């Protein structure tokens, strides 16, 4: 945090090493904040998690993930609802 | 910040340093000591043909001076 | 071992191609206008360094942004065919990636995809500057996650 | 009211036309040219360093959608499909079903992320605040399947950005 | 701001104004990024009487 | 010795599907039009529908429409100039000046929540409220546009280069122009005393100090001197609008056209039925044929809307400005050398989001 | 070792070729409020690295319609000259003294225009062939302004050994003498400046017309026994002109053809034929006629 810095440039970081199983020294996303100082990096905000925290709440993921595509992590849509128009069972019987 | 482009154009002119340097070294080591005699005339010219005869060691830039001559 | 060789050889190519792409931008809609946004100098797009014309041939990634009509339909996959190898294509925003805002429109293919192959997927309408500089980050990973010439040994 | 912008005429006294003169046979204006850059380049520079920090956004920001939860965890969606009736771009595809509990919510909730034009009408047309647009941008993808997101993935969206979601309606509540 | 006096004196001479004046970068002159609360105002339809929306 | 062009390499069933959304879900294309300037082309989209409404906007509304309104003819002018500036080369002022972009599309950020395609004017006022501190950095910015200006006119007004490659180069006579529907820069520039927010003040354009640029000769340094002054010529109009903003609702006070407020939805039930309506189906415009124009930053932006009488519009044509502009692009390339025409196209200011429609 | 001055000269030259792209586009990058190549390597003192190799495993794909003949010769040539003209410059002492040093760098680097025309030609393409033919004639015309400002500022040099031009300036910048020929020859070192090589080819000559504005206009003390004083002297100088070079780059809009033409032929050759005129009596109008020996 600086004060010197103009508008836009006051606020930075430099990222760690080590992020959810993956390596991270020379290659750099945007994606590794965490939701709770990600407003306070991108300047939508003056209050940091450390004078003003999250409310703590039960749904919120206790490890913020980052970016996943192009990993075998990746995301894969599939249709939520139910079958429907399902098949006639049919029995089997000997026959006649 | 303004002043880092220096670190662009000292490289460079390193780069564009050497060939001068270099050249003058060269100058001064293959001729020995006297830079290389120029020879814009035919005056010149035979002049250092001259001073190769008179070397005795087919060497332009061995000059002989008062220690050669009786 | 030559495995050991193959696969510095193949960092140190890609660390170039991961460091020197030169973007052909498809000037269409208000994606085109927004990345020259990005070269601005408040985000510098240069800085990494890739110019922001960079011609025809003389390009790798081609950031196809706007909406993509069938009146551009051929224009742009015969330009796709004159660019070089390595290429990549970066569909921007909503128009370009699916449709956007004029999916059902009678005269703009549903999505760049169904045109030319595309690497990277920036959402967006329009996304913002750093949200397709990340995007090209992401390009830029990429190359880094390639296995040409290990593939190639393999072989 | 008019003005205009191209009526001046040049004096034709000696000081004026050596003015011309001496402006084009030795250049001046061209070399004023030279000076404005040069104090230009003498001038720090504003461009900012990703993703170290990025520009500056504002609380009303849309970006990447997420659903969202009550303090009980409860999902807020009633499946009332105001949301897919003014999606302007029929991104929202939704279908209803009487739960077993018997508070009766969605089954299926889709937003064509690639159709969506984040607009913010979603937002604002949900009763209860259900679907929101995070602050995210940097959700990029090489697959056009992953781009078409679906209720399980929404959800998990609002489980993953709940600080941000929660402290940003907290800021504009009073304001929309 | 950052900028010695000798730069300075050298983009307010090659320029020809005071740059220094006003910036094209914004160092602390921009309103705190949070805000207090508001507290919007009403219209002229928010009676309780002789307020009918047919007229 | 030919110059017709070939257009509709953008072009999207605009109209077409503004036939078939409702006219809340209509707005979002506007903002799409202009590829260049967002905002000032809600301006006409709203005028219009609200006068078929019979509805006007509150005062506090109409001002932050004109406010807003200038601020993207600041963001057209730039574009359309730095543009300008780089198709003929000159860099630079490209740059310097996109630069000032980013202040405004944070402006626009801050307000709309959306970077360019903001969505923030609205049949019946401005949806959102400004945020608190939102002025102030529009003083900031404006305080300082000024001194940026005269940088761009240090480095392009007397160069010569520049002069030569844009005097004489490219030129319309009056009654040319006038007949060829040319609005906005060129008839100004030819000389012609119009521009609709004096001869016709809309919203609150009446209640506002400026001047209109015109220029003789025609040719497009004075087109170019044109936007120049109309940047000045806007900065005072920003400066009386912050110095003048009146206290008010954002919207109109009437629910079946402006959604009600959020806490108002969760409290009173007329608010959530009205809220519920307005997001069905939304309100239904008496039926009519209005042709509403405005003073678009590049241009005269119209749109001739025709109302079926229910709650989307019949058929609403867009009187694209450029669209006209490109239609002269034979007689403002006739006789000059081919290296002009990016020039023209330069000057005839043509935004392909809105001539291929 | 002869043989070894020679790489010490072209490979720097060349890396000297290639480092100033990354000063030009920081410069250029400053300039408009931008940062330029800072982010691969420190201040991307690697970016040209990170261009180069990349440029070598792209495939150079060929037009169908191309000779290939002349498709490769034509850079074959390029860089040929573009590294040839480098070897008579006098900077400390020149690898090659030639007594028509100034002939046969112009000779030799009017000689550039078959390049590029031969370029455009086989190529092929409409675009190619203009391009060419534009090229060609903006190129063709400025040697005669070229030719005659050299000329006539080499009347109070003494001849064309480009060597001699140290001991005539010696007192004083030769520009005092011949400002009027330093905008005149400037401005038309401009405009006269297989893809991959066409970046090497006109660069080495951006930096070279500077170098050869160098010598010919400010000049230095050669010291007969330390040559780095010019080392530095004429490194330093022709750095501050090609920064100028880049400087007007982007500072102006491009020029078009029709003034390009006009320029010269209607406001630039006229007054060089004027100054030639003034150039060629003054040294007979003073008694100072230079020595050529
Ligand atoms: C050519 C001119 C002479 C050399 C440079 C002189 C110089 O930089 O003077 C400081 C300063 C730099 O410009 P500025 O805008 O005033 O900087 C304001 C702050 O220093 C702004 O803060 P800052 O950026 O100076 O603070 C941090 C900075 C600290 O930077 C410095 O302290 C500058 C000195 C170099 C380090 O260090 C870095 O940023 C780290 C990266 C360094 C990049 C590589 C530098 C290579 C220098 C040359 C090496 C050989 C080639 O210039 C002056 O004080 C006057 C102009 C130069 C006069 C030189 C003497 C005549
Ligand atoms: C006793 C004295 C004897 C000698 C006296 C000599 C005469 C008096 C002095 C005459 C003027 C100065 C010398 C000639 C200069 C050029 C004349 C000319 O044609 O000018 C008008 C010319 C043409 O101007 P124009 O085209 O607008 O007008 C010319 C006149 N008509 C209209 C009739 C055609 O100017 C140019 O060409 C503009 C510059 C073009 C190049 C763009 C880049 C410029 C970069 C400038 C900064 C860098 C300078 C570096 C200098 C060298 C450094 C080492
Ligand atoms: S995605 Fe949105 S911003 Fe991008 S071109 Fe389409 S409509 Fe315009
Ligand atoms: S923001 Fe996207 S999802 Fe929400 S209503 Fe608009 S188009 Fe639909
Ligand atoms: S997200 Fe909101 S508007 Fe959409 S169905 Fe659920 S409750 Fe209704």
């Amino acid at each position: 945090e600086d004060n010197k810095q103009f508008f836009g440039r006051h606020r930075w970081v430099i990222y760690t090493t080590e992020m959810n199983g993956r390596d991270t020294f020379w290659d750099v996303d945007g994606s590794m904040v965490p939701p709770e100082w990600h407003r306070w990096l991108h300047c939508m905000t003056d209050d940091p998690p450390t004078t003003k925290p999250p409310t703590a709440r039960k749904y919120i993921w206790t490890n913020h993930k980052f970016n996943v595509s192009g990993t075998p992590q990746q995301y894969v849509p599939y249709s939520t609802t139910r079958k429907k128009i399902q098949e006639w069972v049919p029995p089997s019987t000997p026959y006649k | 910040m303004w002043f880092e482009i220096l670190p662009g154009i000292a490289v460079m002119a390193a780069c564009l340093f050497i060939p001068g340097m270099a050249t003058a070294h060269i100058h001064k080591f293959t001729n020995g000591g006297k830079e290389k005699r120029v020879a814009h005339f035919s005056y010149q010219w035979n002049l250092m043909e001259r001073d190769r005869c008179i070397s005795g060691v087919n060497r332009y830039h061995v000059t002989k001076g008062l220690e050669n001559i009786d | 071992r030559g495995e050991y060789v193959v696969a510095k050889l193949d960092d140190l190519v890609n660390w170039a191609r991961r460091s020197s792409l030169w973007p052909m931008t498809f000037g269409l809609a208000c994606c085109a206008v927004e990345m020259m946004h990005m070269a601005a100098p408040r985000y510098d797009m240069d800085r990494f360094g890739v110019v922001f014309r960079a011609s025809p041939r003389q390009s790798d990634v081609m950031i196809v942004a706007g909406t993509l009509t069938n009146k551009m339909a051929p224009a742009l996959r015969k330009v796709y065919d004159q660019m070089p190898e390595p290429r990549y294509v970066v569909s921007m925003g909503s128009c370009a990636n699916g449709g956007g805002y004029y999916h059902y429109s009678y005269s703009v293919v549903r999505g760049c995809d169904r045109i030319v192959p595309v690497d990277i997927y920036v959402p967006g309408c329009p996304p913002t500057a750093e949200a397709l500089l990340y995007g090209i980050l992401q390009l830029q990973r990429k190359i880094k996650r390639e296995k040409r010439l290990r593939i190639w040994y393999r072989r | 009211t008019y003005k205009f912008v191209n009526m001046r005429e040049p004096s034709m006294d000696m000081k004026s036309v050596t003015d011309r003169a001496a402006q084009t046979l030795l250049w001046t204006e061209l070399v004023r040219g030279l000076g404005m850059t040069l104090s230009y380049l003498f001038r720090e520079p504003a461009t900012i360093n990703y993703p170290f920090e990025k520009g500056p956004l504002s609380p009303r920001f849309r970006g990447e959608h997420a659903l969202r939860r009550y303090p009980s965890g409860e999902e807020r969606c009633i499946a009332c499909k105001l949301c897919e009736a003014v999606c302007p771009a029929q991104a929202i595809t939704i279908e209803a079903e009487p739960r077993a509990d018997g508070s009766r919510r969605t089954t299926r909730y889709d937003i064509d992320m690639t159709k969506c034009i984040y607009c913010g009408f979603c937002q604002e047309a949900c009763p209860v605040d259900a679907i929101v647009e995070g602050p995210n941008f940097e959700f990029s993808t090489e697959t056009h399947e992953e781009l078409l997101y679906n209720k399980e993935k929404l959800l998990n969206n609002g489980d993953k950005w709940e600080a941000e979601i929660a402290a940003n309606i907290q800021a504009d509540y009073l304001y929309r | 701001a950052s900028a010695t006096r000798v730069i300075q004196l050298l983009r307010n001479w090659a320029s020809g104004r005071d740059l220094q004046a006003k910036l094209q970068l914004r160092y602390q002159e921009i309103s705190k990024r949070t805000q207090p609360p508001p507290k919007l105002p009403v219209g002229p339809s928010h009676k309780l009487s002789n307020n009918y929306y047919c007229t | 010795r030919k110059c017709d062009p070939h257009i509709g390499l953008l072009h999207r069933g605009t109209e077409k599907l503004i036939e078939y959304k409702t006219y809340l879900q209509a707005l979002p294309y506007f903002d799409r039009l202009d590829y260049v300037s967002m905002m000032c082309n809600e301006q006409a989209y709203s005028l219009a529908v609200e006068k078929l409404l019979n509805i006007q906007p509150p005062p506090r509304a109409q001002w932050i429409r004109v406010l807003f309104g200038e601020i993207t003819r600041l963001l057209n002018h730039i574009m359309a100039v730095t543009t300008h500036a780089l198709d003929i080369g000159a860099m630079t002022p490209f740059f310097w000046m996109f630069e000032e972009r980013e202040k405004m599309f944070e402006f626009y950020e801050r307000v709309s929540g959306a970077r360019m395609h903001a969505a923030y004017i609205r049949p019946g006022g401005v949806h959102q409220d400004l945020p608190l501190g939102l002025l102030d950095d529009i003083y900031e910015f404006s305080k300082n546009f000024s001194f940026r200006i005269d940088e761009l006119e240090e480095m392009l007004t007397n160069n010569r280069i520049w002069r030569n490659r844009t005097v004489d180069i490219g030129v319309v006579t009056a009654e040319d122009a006038l007949n060829y529907g040319f609005s906005g820069v060129m008839l100004r520039g030819s000389g012609i005393q119009w521009d609709l927010r004096k001869t016709q003040p809309y919203d609150v354009y009446d209640q506002v100090e400026f001047d209109v640029p015109i220029g003789s000769r025609g040719d497009c340094y004075d087109r170019y001197l044109c936007r120049v002054e109309e940047m000045r010529q806007s900065l005072r109009i920003i400066s009386q609008c912050l110095n003048k903003m009146p206290p008010g609702e954002i919207k109109v006070d009437d629910a079946k056209v402006s959604p009600p407020k959020r806490a108002e939805m969760k409290t009173s039930m007329e608010s959530l039925i009205h809220h519920f309506k307005l997001y069905t189906e939304g309100y239904q415009v008496p039926p009519g044929a209005t042709y509403t124009a405005i003073e678009a930053p590049k241009g005269e932006f119209g749109v001739y809307l025709v109302s079926d009488g229910s709650s989307r519009p019949y058929r609403c044509k867009i009187k694209a400005p450029g669209f006209a502009h490109l239609a002269g692009l034979d007689k403002m390339s006739k006789g000059h050398m081919l290296a002009d025409v990016v020039a023209i196209i330069g000057t005839q200011d043509i935004v392909f989001g809105e001539v291929d429609r | 070792m002869f043989m070894i001055n020679i790489l010490s000269l072209i490979i720097p030259i060349l890396l000297a070729v290639a480092f100033l792209t990354l000063v030009e586009r920081k410069v250029l990058g400053y300039m408009q409020l931008r940062k330029g190549p800072n982010v691969v390597g420190p201040y991307g003192l690697l970016q040209p690295i990170a261009d180069a190799l990349k440029l070598v495993t792209k495939e150079p794909l060929r037009p169908g319609t191309s000779s290939i003949s002349m498709f490769i010769i034509a850079p074959i040539l390029g860089l040929s000259l573009a590294l040839t003209m480098w070897v008579p410059l006098p900077m400390p002492y020149p690898l090659i003294n030639m007594n028509l040093g100034v002939l046969f760098m112009l000779a030799m680097s009017s000689l550039a225009v078959y390049s590029i025309l031969w370029s455009g030609w086989a190529s092929n393409s409409k675009y190619a062939l203009i391009g060419a033919l534009r090229a060609v004639a903006q190129t063709i015309s400025y040697e005669v302004t070229l030719a005659i400002i050299l000329l006539s500022v080499l009347l109070m040099n003494g001849s064309y050994t480009l060597s001699t031009l140290i001991t005539t300036q010696e007192h004083i910048w030769m520009i005092f003498t011949s400002w009027p020929l330093a905008m005149m020859w400037f401005i038309s070192t401009l405009a006269e400046t297989p893809f991959a090589m066409f970046f090497m080819a006109e660069y080495a000559n951006i930096i070279m017309m500077n170098a050869f504005t160098a010598i010919l206009f400010l000049g230095a003390s050669h010291d007969p026994h330390t040559p780095e004083l010019y080392t530095i002297n004429f490194v330093l100088k022709t750095l501050a002109l090609t920064i100028t070079f880049l400087w007007i780059r982007a500072s102006y809009p491009r020029f078009r053809y029709d003034q390009l033409m006009h320029l010269l032929w209607k406001s630039f050759l006229p007054l060089t034929l004027a100054l030639c005129m003034w150039h060629i009596s003054l040294p007979i109008m003073t008694a100072s006629i230079p020595p050529q020996s």
